[PDB]
């Protein structure tokens, strides 16, 4: 169903990217209609800015230099039922690096009730001119490496000892 | 001698006078040979004409002190009689007397007494009579008053012996009768009616035979005392364990946060009624009775957005699912142990609490329901096994010659009979190709060939008959049952679908040659000759049940129909009349009788329904599991006696078989003739050295540990997995580790056995097979060709990786040699329970092919009322105007043979059958509308399957299987096939736990005081009052309820301390007197033990409630209560050695429960692979689901015991639109489609469920009967 | 339903009549749901008069020819429904007739009591 994956936090320059906001309900059979807006707070800056919102199947751009036709919708399609929020960067520059928030105002239909939540999440975005590795790949990598070869040794050394033992043995008798 | 035929006389009062005389003045055992409703000894010959049905002199000699005589009656019975006068007032020398005499000692009168019997048990089955009836039972009633009047005047009513009241059977003809003169003349009216179906019980005394078999059944439970006071102990101690836990739990619902007009959760809820007042503040589940059940733990229940969890209101169930009093935990955990509707109690309270207390329902199911009614079936089965010795004891103490002969030549051939099996065979593989949407030309070509072969059946019929006369063709039973299949059919070929599926049964003539199909029919045979007294009497209980339900509970049904039906029309288990009252006694037979309870208690009061119940299950069961287990113990053992040779006269197939094997011999050599005619020192210590390397425990221990690990990284891949990507990361490595790590102790392996030596081992072949998957899903990812189709679909096969661990561990090893060593019986039984199951589904199909479709509302999920939308045209004319209007179709179904076999399996292991029930008795017609009950009496069908199929194949895999495991036990020596050589030597020891001999008292002290306490703490009077102070403790823990007021907690609290500090002081005591002696004894070590954790118990719960806040933790500590309580089986031998049984039978117990667990694990991991996102339906849930390793194993673990797999399988048949959705996208996933895969499904459902059925059952059965008969020794 | 009424109420000039009509529904008599028609009628071709009610609360629609002398006498709490009556004139003879309607009950039930006055 549905799992609230996190975004990652490095885009490399002048490739695309994509923002994940995925909010899930508490109970996956309720009714609702959700809409979204997005601000962004660029590095450097002390003001989070509108720069989009999306509602009943049309994204309506703020008029901002910054994002003017690189960002795309990239998340949950055909409802208003909104799940998966994320948008999606066409071409990542240097003012793409910032804090941004993912505002998500649901409307739970119930019965002889309607309820009207509101959830934020935070992303901070930080560009990079070339992908880093991840620390964990190297040193799962490096640690496989080694557990490896030191088994290795470990049996070879068993071996050629117990070879020894053996044919000493052997030849005794 | 034929002279003691003497008259009882006048002269004979007078020897009796005399002998009183002699008697008095004096101031031995009657013969058994000649003991009333015997026959005669042969010693006494023929009687004479003129001295039957007289008065006779007492042919016994005992009785020559008497005045008693005898009666003779054609068919050689004896009646003793009384000479003292009738009444005081008629002499046995009177005409009334002798007249009467005759009339109840000939048999035209019992005969009459039994049609009169017979012909009112049909009026007792009318919900309302006509107005007429009244003469029929004033007739009825005379002629009762009239036999008792006969008995009466023909031995005295009661004066004496032999007198009419002295049979206890005619107190019930008395009581019958004065019932009778009351009610209609002084005058509850249905109670009076229950009292009618008294009158069904004089059945038992008119029909011969059934009285022993009633005094049998009476002795059989006299036998289970100890086990039921046992079960007894055992359901209070986890009722209460249930209280301490779950009390309140279940009264959790999600209220409104936002509430107007200043209103609270109190004002709310002192005005609400209606469940349309109450969906309005509480979450309501679509088409649910019941308030959402949420928790406060991290693992319950969620409530949605906006509602917030709360405890008010009502249990779920209409408030009778519930733990919240000592009564209600009581029938719950009986409900528990009878496993009836117990995955809904599981899944209720697994949301209410959380989803760690399924340790509770674990331990319940595996040590209280299945252990007790193992142990319940084996104190049955030695019941039945010394009565039946002590039986065997006593029982021991001109031109037609030409013709005649010419088809005599021809006929009987031993060809023919071959060809006659083949075009049986043929018949039946060809009746097999029916289906729902049949073209017109396959539905032609089927009619010819059943017509073809009824013309050859008739034919064959015809030539036997001419070939030999009628006087010896009608002296054979399989020609008899030839004959009538062959009229059969040729009487539907003049003229249905039941008369087409009377052809099926000629199958059984396959019987002959097939050894473990004859098992079946012996079984069938046994069911109405042998135990057909047990049969009848088994069919005389439950049309009583179904009668005297129907009189108490059809009226209120009526009534009260509001109350359990929101159309306030009739639901569909009801008692209104016979028919629905002896379904609802089959279905509590069959084992359901806790959801028609509940109707039951909300029209009809819970004390007559929960006395009626009760009553029904246990005597119904008791007297069914007699019939299972003396069918089962007279067929497997009875006919084991050598009576005639193997096949003396070789079958017909037998001999054409050998002729075909002598031709193709003869054939082979002619063939062969014709063609013939025509035209490296170090190496071996290199292997030694493999060989020490891979023989070694450090190598041996971390191969195991590698194993462990390497399965339990599988369990860490569920959805959730995107939310740890270091994980990920770390187990794929980890798994390129351990496939390195594999590799090379198979490559040792290679060199360190020899290639031969290690691919001529099973084993050896197993982790290759492993290895080798996973070498290649390697290769295949490192050159890139990871999403590959089948490469994709073989990554699914890591999970057979915990498979290396069989063999690793000895005991799961033992194990699985009993299961490979009994595969053989169990395909035979498989294969014979197959062609069983065929004939019905076949029958099935001809009956419901493609009358399951319907019309329904898919937002309500109603079915149209069929005045409106009659057929499919206008239901999908309907469709074209409206928009969520379906012609749907149930996805287990008779559509074809194939489904047929599902339904059969769904209706057989009572999971699912319902709702094949109730369309198959709505069901009308093809592309017609189904109507509610238009085919009411199709239960019929099910009923006869439930009984034929599901019963007399249980009774024969029962059999085959436990045979097979005393087989392989004879085989091994006597020696037990479940247990490791260490283990044994631990059963040894424990063996001789049972019967060590006192040891000497421990000798009195030296002090004057010391001793004096010596001489009290030693008492048997001492050992009383420490049992009724127990006992007293355990009813003021029974007296705790829900909402208790704060005094009587505190009172109650003050009484539990004062009986601590009574335990420690007797303990106290105990020390004091006997010294350091005290410790020397299991049970006095357990006693001081049970009073040290009492005391920190209750000093730590004082300490979590008063400086700390932690309910569970509180609630958990305070279990240490029960310790004292568990002292009763110190002082009850009754019960000891059943817990001894089971003490014995832990250490099999433990390696068959180590092989479930690793069955269960890899079955899980292929459910978190497959099943993790189909659509949310029926069983599967929120919580309930297959998404990650917790609720797999929950899913799992529920369904072990088959429950609720029905239920788990249905949203996995889904896989075309609008069932599914195959392109659905899931939020934080790159899987796409909510689709199920229909055969995967159905292959881990059924192959699960089979292995659960010869595993949980098959070897838990045979290891605890085995130890119970060593226990009980 | 089942009413239980007596056929023939035979009572004395000058004194009390208390109507005995009750009834033994299954479901509990909810007060916002409750009906109650009683009628008079001097004979049973005679067209009925509907003088006293349950709607919710017991309303006596206060008739002239029975002046201020009909009042509730039962319990629908408890299933009894009678009328009381003081000093029952001889005109007061006729039939009277209790219907009764308890949701969510379906048959509607009927009780009819002939009252006699008595010198
Ligand atoms: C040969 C014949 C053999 C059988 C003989 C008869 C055997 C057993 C009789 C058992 C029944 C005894 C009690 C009768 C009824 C009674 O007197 O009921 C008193 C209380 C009523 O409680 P309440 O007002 O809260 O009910 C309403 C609760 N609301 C509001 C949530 C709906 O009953 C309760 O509490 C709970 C009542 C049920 C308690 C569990 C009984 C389990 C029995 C198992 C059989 C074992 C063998
Ligand atoms: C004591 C006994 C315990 C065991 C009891 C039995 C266990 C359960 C039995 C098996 C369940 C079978 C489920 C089959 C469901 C079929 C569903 C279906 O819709 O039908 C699929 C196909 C027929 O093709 P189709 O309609 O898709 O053609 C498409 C044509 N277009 C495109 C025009 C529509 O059906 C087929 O493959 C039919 C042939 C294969 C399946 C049936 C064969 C008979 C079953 C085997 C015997 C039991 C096996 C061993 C069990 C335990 C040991
Ligand atoms: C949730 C509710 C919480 C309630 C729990 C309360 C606390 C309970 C305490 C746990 C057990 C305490 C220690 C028990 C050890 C008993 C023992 O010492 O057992 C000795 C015997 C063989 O000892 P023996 O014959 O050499 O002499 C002594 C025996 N005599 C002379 C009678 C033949 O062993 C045996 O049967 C061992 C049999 C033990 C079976 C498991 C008992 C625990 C349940
Ligand atoms: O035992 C089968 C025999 C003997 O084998 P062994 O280890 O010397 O036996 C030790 C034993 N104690 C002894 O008496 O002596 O040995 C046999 O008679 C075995 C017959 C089968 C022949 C197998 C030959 C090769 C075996 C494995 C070689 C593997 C080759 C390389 C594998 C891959 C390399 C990367
Ligand atoms: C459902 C279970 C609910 C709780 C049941 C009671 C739990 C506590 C049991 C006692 C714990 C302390 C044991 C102290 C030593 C007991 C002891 O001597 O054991 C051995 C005794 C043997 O008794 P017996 O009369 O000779 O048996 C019949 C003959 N043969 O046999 C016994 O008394 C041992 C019984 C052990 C319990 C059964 C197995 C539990 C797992
Ligand atoms: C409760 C009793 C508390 C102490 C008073 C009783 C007391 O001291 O005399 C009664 C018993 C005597 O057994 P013992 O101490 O092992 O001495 C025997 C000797 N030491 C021996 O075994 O040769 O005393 C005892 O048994 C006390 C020691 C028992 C072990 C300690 C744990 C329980 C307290
Ligand atoms: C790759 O795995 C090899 C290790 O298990 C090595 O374990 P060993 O078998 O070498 O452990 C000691 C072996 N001997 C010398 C004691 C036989
Ligand atoms: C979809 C794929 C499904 C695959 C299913 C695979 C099931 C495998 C089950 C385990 C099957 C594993 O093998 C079972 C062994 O019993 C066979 O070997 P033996 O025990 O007979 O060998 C002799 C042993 N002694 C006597 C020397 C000790
Ligand atoms: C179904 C019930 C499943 C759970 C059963 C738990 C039984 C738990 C109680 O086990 C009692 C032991 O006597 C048997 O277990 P073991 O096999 O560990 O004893 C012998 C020691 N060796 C064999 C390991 C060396
Ligand atoms: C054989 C006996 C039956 C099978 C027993 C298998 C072992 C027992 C398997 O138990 C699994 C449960 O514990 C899963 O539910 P939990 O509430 O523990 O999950 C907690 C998850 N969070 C909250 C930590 C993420
Ligand atoms: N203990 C046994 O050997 N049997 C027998 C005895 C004879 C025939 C078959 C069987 C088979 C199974 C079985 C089932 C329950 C109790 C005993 C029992």
């Amino acid at each position: 169903g549905c799992v609230e994956v996190d975004s990652e936090t490095e885009a490399v320059y002048g490739m695309t990217f994509k923002i994940l906001c995925i909010s899930c309900k508490r109970r996956s059979e309720t009714n609702a209609e959700t809409f979204t807006e997005w601000t962004f707070r660029q590095k450097g800056t002390e003001e989070f800015v509108k720069i989009l919102r999306y509602e009943n199947e049309v994204l309506q751009l703020e008029e901002d230099e910054r994002f003017e036709g690189r960002v795309v919708w990239n998340g949950s399609r055909g409802t208003k039922d909104l799940q998966d929020l994320s948008i999606f960067i066409t071409n990542v520059t240097y003012n793409h690096s910032g804090d941004y928030e993912c505002h998500v105002y649901r409307l739970l239909f119930f019965e002889n009730y309607e309820h009207n939540t509101s959830v934020v999440k935070k992303i901070h975005i930080e560009v990079v001119d070339k992908a880093n590795r991840d620390m964990a790949s190297i040193v799962s990598e490096i640690m496989m490496y080694v557990l490896i070869v030191v088994l290795t040794i470990w049996l070879v050394a068993e071996m050629i000892y117990c070879y020894k033992k053996i044919a000493a043995a052997t030849e005794t008798a | 001698g034929p002279q003691s035929f003497v008259h009882f006389t006048k002269q004979s009062l007078a020897l009796i006078e005399q002998r009183i005389a002699e008697r008095k003045s004096k101031e031995p055992k009657p013969s058994s040979d000649l003991e009333a409703g015997k026959q005669l000894p042969f010693i006494y010959g023929d009687i004479p004409p003129g001295m039957v049905s007289e008065p006779l002199e007492d042919l016994d000699p005992y009785y020559a002190d008497k005045k008693t005589f005898i009666v003779l009656n054609k068919g050689k019975t004896i009646f003793r009689f009384n000479a003292t006068p009738a009444l005081y007032m008629l002499s046995p020398f009177s005409p009334l007397r002798r007249i009467s005499i005759k009339i109840l000692v000939h048999s035209l009168f019992s005969m009459l007494i039994m049609c009169t019997i017979l012909t009112n048990c049909i009026f007792m089955t009318m919900n309302n009579p006509p107005d007429w009836t009244k003469n029929v039972e004033y007739t009825f009633t005379g002629i009762y008053t009239f036999e008792s009047l006969v008995k009466i005047l023909a031995r005295g009513f009661c004066v004496g012996e032999f007198t009419f009241l002295r049979d206890p059977w005619n107190w019930l003809d008395f009581v019958v009768i004065v019932f009778a003169y009351l009610t209609e003349f002084v005058n509850n009216v249905s109670a009076l009616r229950t009292f009618r179906v008294l009158r069904a019980l004089k059945t038992i005394s008119v029909i011969p035979g059934l009285k022993t078999i009633v005094g049998a059944l009476i002795q059989s439970v006299k036998k289970l005392s100890d086990v039921m006071i046992l079960t007894v102990f055992c359901l209070s101690v986890f009722a209460l364990i249930g209280l301490q836990l779950f009390m309140g739990n279940l009264k959790h619902k999600c209220f409104r946060n936002s509430l107007e007009n200043n209103e609270t959760l109190e004002s709310i809820m002192n005005t609400l009624e209606s469940e349309e007042d109450f969906r309005k503040y509480f979450y309501y589940l679509e088409g649910s009775k019941d308030a959402l059940l949420c928790g406060f733990s991290t693992d319950s229940g969620q409530c949605p957005e906006g509602y917030t969890c709360v405890k008010i209101g009502r249990n779920p169930d209409y408030g009778y699912t519930s733990f919240d009093t000592f009564s209600w935990a009581f029938l719950a955990l009986f409900r528990l142990m009878t496993q009836d509707y117990w995955e809904n109690l599981y899944q209720q309270t697994l949301r209410a609490a959380g989803k760690t207390y399924m340790i509770f329902f674990v331990v319940v199911i595996f040590l209280g329901s299945f252990y007790l009614i193992n142990l319940i079936l084996a104190v049955v089965a030695m019941a039945y096994e010394e009565q039946n010795q002590a039986n065997i004891e006593e029982a021991k103490q001109p031109y037609w010659i030409k013709f005649k002969k010419c088809i005599y030549f021809i006929v009987m051939d031993p060809f023919v009979d071959l060809a006659i099996t083949i075009c049986i065979v043929l018949n039946t593989l060809f009746m097999a190709m029916e289906h729902h949407p049949m073209t017109e030309e396959f539905k032609n070509v089927l009619a010819i060939g059943n017509l073809v072969f009824t013309g050859i059946f008739a034919a064959e019929m015809v030539l036997k008959l001419i070939a030999m006369d009628p006087y010896e063709y009608f002296q054979v039973g399989w020609n008899i049952f030839d004959s009538l299949i062959v009229t059969l059919s040729l009487v539907e070929l003049f003229l249905l679908s039941v008369l087409r599926s009377f052809r099926l049964l000629r199958v059984f003539k396959l019987a002959k040659s097939w050894p473990t199909l004859n098992m079946l029919i012996k079984i069938i045979g046994n069911s109405v000759g042998a135990l057909g007294n047990l049969t009848l009497v088994l069919a005389i209980i439950v049309f009583i049940f179904a009668v005297v339900g129907m009189q108490l509970f059809g009226k209120s049904y009526k009534e009260c129909v509001c109350k359990i039906n929101d159309d306030c029309t009739l639901p569909r288990w009801h008692m209104n009349d016979f028919f629905h009252s002896f379904l609802i006694v089959f279905r509590v037979l069959c084992g359901e009788w806790i959801e028609t309870m509940w109707d039951c208690m909300e029209v009809a009061g819970q004390a007559m329904c929960l006395i009626v119940y009760m009553m029904v299950m246990v005597i119904g069961n008791l007297v069914v599991l007699n019939l299972f287990l003396a069918l089962l113990l007279s067929s497997f053992s009875s006919d084991n006696l050598t009576a005639i040779e193997e096949d003396p006269d070789a079958n017909n197939l037998q001999i054409a078989v050998t002729r075909i094997k002598k031709g193709i011999n003869y054939v082979k050599q002619t063939l062969r003739e014709f063609i013939l005619k025509a035209f490296g020192k170090i190496w071996w210590n290199i292997r030694k050295t493999c060989y020490k390397i891979v023989e070694h425990s450090w190598f041996e221990s971390f191969i195991v540990l590698m194993i462990l690990l390497s399965s339990g990284a599988l369990a860490f891949e569920d959805i959730y997995i995107e939310r740890k990507k270091t994980i990920k990361i770390i187990l794929e490595y980890a798994d390129k580790i351990f496939t390195y790590i594999f590799i090379l102790e198979m490559l040792l392996k290679w060199i360190a056995y020899g290639y031969k030596t290690y691919f001529t081992n099973a084993w050896c072949w197993l982790d290759f097979l492993i290895v080798d998957v996973s070498l290649v899903t390697l290769v295949a990812n490192t050159l890139g060709y990871s999403d590959l189709g089948p490469i994709k679909s073989l990554r699914t096969l890591r999970a057979l990786r915990p498979l290396r661990a069989l063999s690793r561990f000895e005991g799961m090893r033992v194990v699985v040699n009993a299961l490979i060593g009994a595969i053989p019986s169990i395909m035979n039984v498989l294969l014979v329970c197959l062609i069983f199951w065929l004939i019905f589904s076949i029958m099935g199909v001809n009956l419901f092919a493609g009358k399951f479709y319907e019309c329904i509302n898919t937002t309500d999920g109603s079915r149209f009322p069929a005045s409106q939308v009659p057929n499919r045209s206008e239901c999908f004319a309907l469709m074209n105007v409206s928009q969520n209007v379906r012609w749907k179709n149930l996805k287990v179904n008779f559509d074809n043979v194939g489904l047929g076999y599902l339904s059969l399996l769904q209706v057989a292991t009572f999971k699912g059958w319902t709702i094949i029930m109730y369309a198959a008795v709505d069901s009308v017609n093809v592309d017609k509308q189904p109507k509610y009950e238009y085919s009411l009496y199709m239960y019929i069908y099910f009923v006869v399957f439930i009984i034929f199929g599901s019963f007399f194949t249980l009774n024969l895999f029962i059999g085959v299987i436990i045979d097979n495991f005393n087989q392989q036990k004879k085989k091994l020596g006597g020696q037990d096939i479940f247990m490791t050589e260490e283990q044994k030597k631990y059963y040894n020891a424990m063996k001789k736990l049972g019967s060590k001999k006192p040891q000497k008292p421990i000798p009195r002290p030296g002090n004057k005081i010391q001793g004096c306490i010596f001489d009290l703490v030693t008492n048997q009077a001492f050992d009383i009052s420490i049992m009724v102070l127990i006992c007293l403790n355990m009813v003021t823990m029974m007296v705790e309820k829900e909402g208790q007021s704060q005094h009587m907690t505190e009172v109650l609290y003050w009484i539990n301390v004062v009986f601590i500090i009574l335990f420690t002081g007797e303990c106290v005591l105990k020390l004091i007197s006997l010294r350091h002696y005290y410790f020397t004894v299991g049970w006095n070590i357990f006693d001081f033990v049970v009073v040290i954790i009492s005391i920190v118990g209750m000093f730590l719960a004082d300490l979590i409630e008063t400086y700390f806040v932690s309910p569970t933790l509180f609630r958990v500590i305070r279990l240490a209560r029960i310790g004292r309580i568990l002292r009763l089986v110190k002082g009850a031998k009754g019960i000891r050695t059943l817990l001894f049984a089971l003490m014995m039978s832990l250490p099999a117990l433990f390696n068959i429960g180590l092989l479930l667990f690793l069955v269960m694990f890899i079955y899980a991991i292929f459910g978190m692979s497959n099943f993790a996102y189909v659509k949310k339906e029926d069983g599967i849930n929120d919580m309930f689901n297959f998404e990650t390793f917790g609720n797999s194993m929950i899913c799992l673990f529920q369904i072990t015991t088959s429950a609720g797999w029905d239920g788990l399988l249905a949203p996995i048949l889904n896989s075309k639109p609008p069932d599914c959705d195959p392109k659905k996208v899931h939020p934080g996933s790159s899987v796409e489609g909510d689709c199920g895969n229909p055969s995967v499904g159905i292959f881990y459902f059924v192959s699960y469920i089979i292995i659960s059925f010869l595993v949980v059952v098959n070897m838990y059965i045979a290891v605890i009967l085995e130890n119970f008969s060593v226990a009980t020794e | 339903m089942e009413v239980t009424v007596p056929a023939t109420l035979n009572v004395l000039n000058g004194s009390d009549a208390r109507l005995p009509c009750t009834f033994n529904s299954c479901y509990t008599v909810n007060h916002k749901q409750f009906s109650l028609n009683w009628t008079y009628q001097e004979c049973n071709n005679c067209s009925e008069e509907m003088f006293l009610q349950f709607r919710m609360k017991i309303i006596n629609l206060k008739l002239e020819r029975f002046q201020d002398r009909v009042e509730f006498s039962g319990n629908p709490s408890k299933y009894d429904v009678s009328v009381m009556l003081r000093n029952v004139q001889p005109e007061d003879e006729g039939i009277y007739n209790c219907y009764i309607m308890n949701p969510p009950d379906r048959h509607r039930g009927h009780g009819k009591i002939h009252l006699q006055v008595l010198m």
